């Protein structure tokens, strides 16, 4: 019998910052146990100051990214080149997805930029289409291994006040740009060691006001 | 999921979790298991979250345009309806769906319709859906009556949410409180379980089986 | 249909400097429903430590299966039994059973009382040993501590603060996993003095 | 059979147990004991698949007795319960095994101390202040958790056992036809007739 | 079954046995696999019979209908068609069709056209149950350019083989042979072939 | 849904300093049987491009087919043809791919798995993959079927990284092409010994190569091979 | 799994990864996958970890026992039949695939054993899922009359191989050299291509971060006297 | 839903309808009307598969609602029956048919007769003096073999209706939560709230 | 797997190709599947590498038993000792054997051993997955009493075909000659009999 999906591998992590946002996803591309590309871009930047990552089965993500990247093209043409803002964006994935309720796109879809006001902000996506607005979210293979350490280091979850003896939580300090890509790349990291499927390459994209700039760290090999 | 929603004296009260999984993995414990459909309805969240998400916002334009066509508020009958027979439709294509349609209105005052993706649709004073029904139903059953105040039937439900959302380990994260009135639903804010579990234990001397 | 995520739960062990850490979640469930919150799933045969994750009802049964092995051991040889011989004691024990395996995970943890070294272990259901220095993770939410253990860890780390750093690697974890928490303990292990910590946590 | 419950109060156990025997579309029987005296001290009841519930039951039964008589004293429900547990440990990978659970009641008399032990098939056991098997703890263990005491009397332990039985005959599908009461002390067994 | 088709100097010779099984029970001990779809265009048929049939039948009307437009089609052409059909329909067939035909400009030609509806020209063709058993002989003893009288001999050969081994083959040897001089049907009995 | 009869085995392909090169054997498998062994697997299109296809053959000559359609219909009411409106490989594998992620999606799809080589307008070297999937991805080097498994090991010892295309030239890529068709022909249940090979320099533009063959291979140590261990005779 | 095995002049070397998975999980980085049958007969182990391991023990324990019977040293076709009859014994079902090498007074030898109980013999051998890539090298770079440093060079190389190109093999490689006439050297971690870079952010928390419910000493000690 | 009764008496026919709607676990609801009034003087009760009831009794209440403004006339119970065979025997041979039992009681103003039909899932129709769908049959039939006269008084067919509850509630295993009554008559339909 | 024995003038010859597949994946190239039971009586084998094994091991074990007692065995014996194991053990075993050897009484035998367990005494046997295609060609080409060379050629160009068709064959052809003279071991290599 024929199966239509198969699994490309490859995680990837979004944070919201105060004024800013990163869109972060190793470079790797896998089948099984074969490596097919050590660098296939996976994080995209869709204009408008959105940046889009739809990732899984690699096909799907790529139709998905490529029919938003178009969704944003007519919406200028049919709104008199209106910005795109990125909850409105978001309303539209859910439509693109949930389009194919009873046939998938085999993918967990995460977007970031900022908000109306100028603030930081990530959603987060299901196959089908149910979407939310998250400040932490990893995806794909190694989602697991990451989103811990995340509730841990950017919520400070079950961190409390010295002295005080749980009776005073950690308070919730805002995070800057240097800071993030820290936990972004000890994340990838740690989930390379423990995780076969992630490696090879580390890809971040920073949004901010003044648009959307690329960075790119080695990850080990094998 | 745990989600309840019961009419007494004062409106509607509505009591969700927070809590979404795949299998044992806490996929998130920020849901928003409450659709805003407008500001005189809700609609609550149990099985499919997309299913939920997609059709209950799509209700809120079919009673908007209702009310741009017939210049009046559409009843909770209608709302409900309008999900029931849709959902109908799509009967054996795979739907979940296990809502409550709450709101009030003048003609019929509070009222609650449990909608489900089998085409189920009943008006009811008490409901609760969910993997964490079960535990809901016990503290509402034994506490619930049609004179209780807007304060008493607020925490009613956050105590219900809470009752579940410790034993059920589908549920928990935080409880979100809304109280429906005939000028609107009027938001109660959220209730993170970790804080309110001690917070219950310690003042209401409950949960004497756990150490803390 | 699991059997090794039916009851749920998860134990996670550390080294430090001259010393050792094991702790475990206390949840017992069937399923959704949650059973138990006081089930310890760390025991101790003189100053061995064994962690065991998984089925419970095999969980209870291999204790008091190495309780009845340790026990004998001691009265024929004259001591206690140390890690690096009791690891080798849960691998034959657990391959012995091949083809009717018991649906566990366990973890051991302790210092020999010869050499002072710190020494910790984790198996698989059929007896393979895992002889980590850094750490081992066990349970429902391995995925999860696996995560934590691998960025929170460093060598090295003074008793006091491998606490910090184990409660912090379990708890995170458990929160993530639906069948874990609901309570946890962390065995803070030196050469000649074990203390026991009960950790304060979310209850659902 | 269906429902079994079970809660440990100040100074006895106290354990309900459904009265209802079900083949198919009939209602064989609806005064039906699930549950069986080990000792004076000590009282099972149990649920499961038909035949082997009261099979196992006997069985225990008989080989408590036993060890009385030969050792003239009585296991402490600790030690029959470690017993019971054994016994199900070694059915689950037996040919056929006993498709049986169980709660344990007893007072220690040693320790004078109620004590409730509850036991799956699997040989899965837990002591509790309160338990149950099935579905029955999906209704009851919320309203336990709100009103448990340790401290709790003979008296409120059993209207607490009424709310959960009401909550039961309110929102479970199956007719159990009510529940024989049993209370376990330092006097030994007796049933509570008017339920 | 057993088929073959081998160009040679002169043209091309198609050749089959003539059984045809339900099974272990010979339905037909005298079946003619070797169908015409047009004056000097033949195939060899294999897999379902029906199947087959329905699409020589369908591939006999297109050739006839383009003859009335165009003239007399190409052997590349009659290929062409048939896999067309074994192609588009390779969820609802099992055909496995030899194309064999002279032109005067080509020459003789072989087509093969198996299961998935690929086409393969070739100097010869072997198919059918019973070609397994005969792919080593066949390679061994074939050549480019034979005369009529070797080929006709390497077919009777290979045949005798296949049949010999191949329950699902038997019968009569069935052969028709394709040059300029025109159309000619030959056959050999049992009595003749098995002593080879 | 169908299920694949003829059968192509592994293509082989990597870049260098000034193009790409690409290679794949003459076998055409039916199951085990090595039925065809004639079948060029390797399709140029035009003078910039070479198309190379694993998997169902009928599927890959209904795919030489669109290609072959692609280019006539490109010449239509088109001056600029053979110049600045010819076409490129990026605009070929695109056409393919669109192709194969719409097959699979209507649950029909060409079951094979595609490698097009080729050299752009500004020089740039492409290569990418496609196949029954839909599933796209570009490397320095690219492999299908058992190649993936064997080849590519090969041919990143040569070509490790992005940096490395620069310092590899056109004798070394080749060498380490045709070493891996070696490896293939010693592993692979379903190769064959003769094999087609093609490059697509900027400098030289397409050089196809026919009838190529493994050669210096190593059996004379199998005559010291006796028995599966305790034979000695 | 990547393990290979290397004839050479005067002995055989075999080779290994150091990575153990359950699943797509890494769970031991530095695993060790070279056993000891006896002093100078070691094998490399894939499939099923725990049958690797105990089938090894098991026949390495009676080759101890049959050479210390006979006052001789054990041969590597004695480790190789027993091997094979306990694995076809149990058709399959106890899944360890080995290449078992060794020195002996017979000479070097080098086999490979399958887990249903077939056995082969060969000068270069790779079994794993990182076998493929192993043998293209070996397929590439091998030839007959090795030297001791050529044949060390192709194993980790071919080892390589699969560390890198294969998402089931990483980490390390373990060398074992078996020269006649000499003691056999392990080479433990013989190469270390893959040490973690130090980490941007240290995460050692402040004293007193975790919330404590109660503190209680554990009595690891005996009953005591008096 | 569970279960649904009818007896037609002298005068007029009565339909009982339980209350309970179980969603697998739990019991949602314990006052829910299984009747939709298709006519003055006609009634129908129904039980199936969750959804397709209600949307059918609905589906069939507005097609008779329609028939009477258009006609200005009410359709006798024999007719609706009839056309709601119809629907049911064209439903089962569709893509996805309705899984509705009915129960069709009316009271016929031209012949001053009371009429009970029984429809099932397939189209199956029958005219009789009490029937049932499902496992209800099983239980009460022998009691109404036994008790039913034709002449029957509306007082003596409610206590007839009355034993046959009390046998449901004793022999089956599912709590329906007890029965709605109603009476169809010359006068038309009313419903008897205590029961 | 292309396995095959031929009798002749002088004695027997097992002739064997020496590719091992585990699904596509050629696990051994360099494979030895004509092996020795006794000094004279070797056997090929086809089917489970390790049920082959395990037989061939064992009938050697039973060999040279019967050796220490009753003195050297007939090859009749040892394809009865084959049979045994083969028949009583159907159910579990996956083996396709050949087995031949020469006495000096009764010369060259051949004697197949197929799947069910049945014995067939020959003048040749061919089994395998390869042998499918060479039973036209080694029908044809056998004859009786032949020499040693051109028994030799008859293997060579035989198991030549079966390799060209057959990807489950391939590598070089071994072969082991058994004669009064005594035994000896051939091998022939890709680059001579391709171009055969
Ligand atoms: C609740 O219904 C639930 C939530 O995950 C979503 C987010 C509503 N749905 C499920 O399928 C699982 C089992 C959860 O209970
Ligand atoms: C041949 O292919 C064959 C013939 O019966 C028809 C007449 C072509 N087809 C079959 O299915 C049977 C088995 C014969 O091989
Ligand atoms: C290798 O064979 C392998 C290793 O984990 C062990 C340690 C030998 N075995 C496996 O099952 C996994 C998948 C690895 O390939
Ligand atoms: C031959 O029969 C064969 C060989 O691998 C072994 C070595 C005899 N057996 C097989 O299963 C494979 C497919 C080969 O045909
Ligand atoms: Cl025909
Ligand atoms: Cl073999
Ligand atoms: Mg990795
Ligand atoms: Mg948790
Ligand atoms: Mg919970
Ligand atoms: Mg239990
Ligand atoms: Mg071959």
């Amino acid at each position: 019998q024929f199966n239509p999906y198969g699994d490309n591998g490859g995680t990837i992590l979004g944070i919201a910052g105060e004024d800013f946002a990163v869109l972060a996803g190793d470079t790797r591309n896998i089948t099984d146990y074969s490596i097919n590309s050590r660098y296939e871009p996976k994080v995209f930047d869709c204009g408008d100051n959105i940046v889009m990552s739809a990732n899984g089965f690699a096909a799907d993500g790529d139709a998905l990214v490529k029919r938003f990247k178009n969704s944003v093209k007519w919406y200028h043409f049919d709104h008199n080149d209106k910005k795109l803002s990125i909850n409105s964006a978001a309303r539209n994935i859910q439509h693109l997805l949930y389009g194919k309720r009873f046939f998938p796109y085999y993918v967990h879809t995460i977007i970031a930029g900022l908000d109306e006001d100028g603030k930081g902000a990530v959603y987060s996506f299901d196959p089908v289409g149910s979407y939310e607005r998250e400040q932490c979210r990893a995806g794909g293979a190694a989602a697991s291994l990451i989103m811990p350490f995340l509730d841990n280091q950017v919520n400070f979850k079950n961190q409390y006040e010295p002295g005080t003896n749980g009776k005073v939580k950690k308070p919730l300090k805002y995070l800057s740009v240097e800071e993030v890509i820290k936990l972004v790349r000890d994340s990838f990291t740690s989930a390379t060691e423990r995780h076969i499927q992630v490696g090879d390459g580390l890809e971040i994209l920073i949004v901010t006001k003044d648009g959307v700039r690329k960075e790119f760290y080695e990850l080990k090999r094998d | 999921t745990t989600t309840l929603a019961f009419r007494f004296q004062g409106g509607i009260i509505v009591a969700v979790d927070s809590r979404a999984t795949a299998g044992n993995w806490v996929a998130s414990q920020t849901v928003k298991k409450v659709i805003e459909i407008n500001p005189f309805l809700l609609g609550t969240m149990a099985g499919g979250a997309a299913d939920f998400q997609f059709w209950e916002t799509w209700l809120g334009s079919q009673c908007r345009l209702h009310e741009l066509r017939e210049k009046e508020r559409i009843s909770v009958a209608a709302a409900s309806k309008i999900l029931s027979n849709l959902v109908y439709q799509y009967k054996g294509a795979g739907l979940s769906m296990g809502t409550m349609i709450c709101g009030y209105t003048r003609k019929e005052g509070p009222t609650i319709y449990y909608v489900d993706s089998d085409g189920t649709r009943l008006k009811g004073d008490i409901f609760c859906v969910g993997s964490g029904q079960t535990f809901a139903y016990g503290v509402l059953d034994s506490n619930y009556k049609w004179d209780l105040s807007v304060e008493d039937a607020l925490y009613l439900g956050k105590r219900s949410i809470l009752a579940a959302a410790h034993r059920d380990a589908y549920s928990g994260g935080s409880v979100n409180l809304y109280h429906v009135t005939e000028d609107g639903w009027i938001y109660h804010g959220n209730h993170d379980v970790g804080e309110l579990f001690w917070k219950v234990k310690e003042e209401e001397g409950s949960f004497n089986n756990v150490i803390g | 249909s699991d059997p090794s995520s039916i009851n749920g739960g998860i134990v996670v062990a550390m080294t430090g400097k001259d010393c050792v850490a094991i702790a475990c979640d206390l949840r017992l469930g069937s399923q959704s429903l949650g059973v138990s919150n006081k089930f310890e799933k760390i025991f101790h045969y003189g100053h061995v430590f064994l962690g065991i994750t998984g089925l419970a009802t095999d969980v209870t049964t291999l204790n008091e299966m190495f309780r009845y092995k340790t026990n004998l051991y001691k009265l024929k040889e004259e001591r206690a039994i140390e890690p690096e011989t009791f690891t080798q004691l849960v691998s034959s024990s657990l391959y012995e059973r091949r083809f009717g395996p018991y649906f566990v995970g366990p973890v051991v943890a302790g210092i020999n009382s010869k050499s002072g070294k710190p020494f910790i272990a984790g198996f698989d259901l059929i007896g393979c040993i895992d002889e980590a220095k850094d750490f081992i993770v066990s349970g429902t939410a391995s995925d999860q501590l696996f995560g934590m253990c691998e960025s929170l860890y460093e060598p090295n780390l003074e008793p006091e603060d491998l606490f910090e750093t184990i409660s912090q690697a379990l708890l995170n974890a458990a929160d993530r996993d639906a069948l874990s928490g609901w309570g946890a303990v962390v065995y803070i292990i030196k050469k000649d003095e074990v203390v026991k910590r009960y950790l304060k946590m979310r209850q659902d | 059979m269906d429902i079994i419950l079970g809660i440990r109060v100040q100074d006895s156990v106290i354990l309900a147990s459904s009265k209802a025997v079900t083949r198919g579309i009939s209602v064989l029987k609806d005064s039906d004991d699930k549950t069986r005296q080990l000792s004076p001290h000590t009282l099972m009841s149990f649920a499961g698949e038909a035949g082997d519930t009261v099979q196992f039951a006997e069985y225990i039964q008989a080989n408590i007795q036993l060890y009385s008589i030969r050792e003239d004293y009585e296991l402490s429900p600790q030690a029959v319960s470690s017993f019971v547990r054994q016994e199900l440990a070694k059915s689950i990978r037996s040919r056929r095994p006993y498709q049986v659970n169980v709660l344990i009641g007893g007072y220690d008399k040693k320790k004078n101390k109620p004590e409730l032990y509850q036991i799956d098939y699997l040989g899965t056991k837990v002591e509790l202040p309160y338990g149950a098997h099935g579905y029955s703890g999906f209704y009851t263990f919320s309203l336990l958790d709100h009103h448990y005491r340790p401290d709790m009397t003979t008296e409120e332990g059993l209207d607490l056992l009424k709310l959960c039985v009401q909550e039961l005959e309110k929102r479970m599908p199956m007719d159990f036809k009510g529940v024989i009461v049993k209370i376990v002390d330092k006097d030994g067994i007796r049933q509570v007739d008017d339920f | 079954t057993s088929i073959m088709a081998v160009t040679f100097k002169d043209g091309v010779i198609l050749g089959a046995d003539s059984r045809t099984t339900t099974g272990a029970y010979i339905a037909n001990r005298v079946t003619d696999k070797l169908t015409r779809v047009h004056d000097k265009i033949w195939c060899c048929r294999s897999g379902s019979a029906a199947d087959t049939q329905a699409i020589a039948d369908i591939v006999q009307y297109h050739l006839e209908l383009y003859t009335s437009q165009y003239g007399t089609p190409s052997t590349e052409t009659a290929a062409s068609v048939f896999k067309e059909l074994c192609y588009e329909n390779k969820d609802n067939l099992t055909a496995g069709i030899i194309v064999a035909g002279y032109d005067d400009k080509n020459k003789g030609e072989v087509y093969t056209i198996p299961l998935g509806g690929s086409v393969h020209k070739l100097p010869y063709a072997i198919a059918g149950s019973g070609s397994t058993f005969i792919y080593g002989y066949c390679d061994k003893n074939f050549r480019e350019n034979m005369s009529k009288e070797e080929t006709v001999d390497f077919i009777k050969h290979s045949l005798s083989q296949a049949i010999k081994w191949d329950g699902s083959s038997g019968g009569v040897i069935r052969m028709v042979v394709l040059t300029a001089a025109g159309v000619e049907r030959l056959i050999f009995y049992p009595d003749e072939y098995e002593q080879l | 849904t169908q299920q694949p009869i003829v059968t192509g085995t592994s293509v082989i392909s990597m870049k260098y300093d000034n193009g790409v090169i690409i290679a794949a054997d003459n076998l055409g498998s039916y199951g085990s049987l090595l039925r065809f062994n004639g079948v060029e697997r390797l399709i140029p299109v035009g003078d910039n491009t070479v198309v190379g296809i694993s998997g169902d053959i009928s599927d890959m000559q209904h795919i030489e087919r669109l290609l072959k359609d692609l280019v006539t219909e490109n010449a239509y009411d088109n001056p600029l043809a053979d110049a600045e409106e010819a076409l490129e490989p990026s605009y070929i594998f695109e056409y393919l791919a669109t192709v194969m992620y719409q097959r699979r999606s209507k649950m029909n799809p060409l079951w094979n798995a595609i490698i097009v080589a080729g050299v752009q307008s500004n020089g740039d070297q492409f290569l990418r993959y496609v196949n029954l999937l839909g599933v796209t991805y570009s490397s320095p080097t690219l492999a299908t079927g058992f190649g993936a498994h064997m080849a590519n090991p090969l041919l990143r010892k040569v070509v490790d990284r992005e940096s490395d295309i620069p310092k590899t030239t056109v004798q070394v890529a080749e060498e380490a092409i045709v070493n891996a068709m070696r490896v293939l022909y010693y592993r692979d249940a379903r190769s064959s010994r003769n094999f087609s090979l093609a490059i697509i320099d900027k400098n030289t533009g397409l050089t196809f190569k026919k009838n190529l063959q493994v050669e210096n291979m190593k059996w004379d140590f199998a005559k010291d091979i006796k028995g599966y261990g305790t034979q000695k005779i | 799994t990547t393990i290979v095995g290397v004839k050479f002049n005067n002995g055989v070397v075999i080779a290994a990864d150091t990575r153990s998975t359950q699943g797509p999980i890494v769970a031991d980085k530095n695993c060790a996958k070279l056993h000891r049958i006896s002093p100078k007969i070691w094998c490399a182990g894939a499939g099923t970890a725990a049958d690797t391991e105990a089938v090894t023990q098991l026949i390495g324990s009676n080759i101890e026992l049959h050479s210390l019977y006979t006052s001789r040293e054990p041969r590597v076709v004695s480790a190789l039949q027993m091997l094979k009859q306990h694995l076809f014994k149990y058709q399959g079902h106890i899944g360890a695939y080995l290449i078992v090498a060794g020195v002996d007074p017979t000479g070097s030898h080098l086999f490979s054993i399958h887990a249903h109980g077939s056995t082969d013999v060969g000068y270069y051998l790779s079994l794993g899922s990182g076998s493929l890539a192993a043998m293209a090298v070996l397929e590439s770079h091998w030839k007959q009359d090795l030297t001791k440093e050529e044949a060390i060079k192709l194993a980790s190389d071919a080892i390589q191989a699969g560390i890198w190109n294969d998402l089931g093999s990483g980490s390390n490689v373990d060398v074992c050299v078996m020269e006649i006439g000499k003691d056999a050297e392990y080479l433990r971690n013989y190469l270390t291509p893959n040490v973690r870079e130090e980490k941007q952010k240290s995460y050692k928390f402040p004293r007193g971060t975790t919330a404590v419910l109660k503190e209680s000493i554990v009595n690891i000690c005996d009953i005591q006297e008096e």
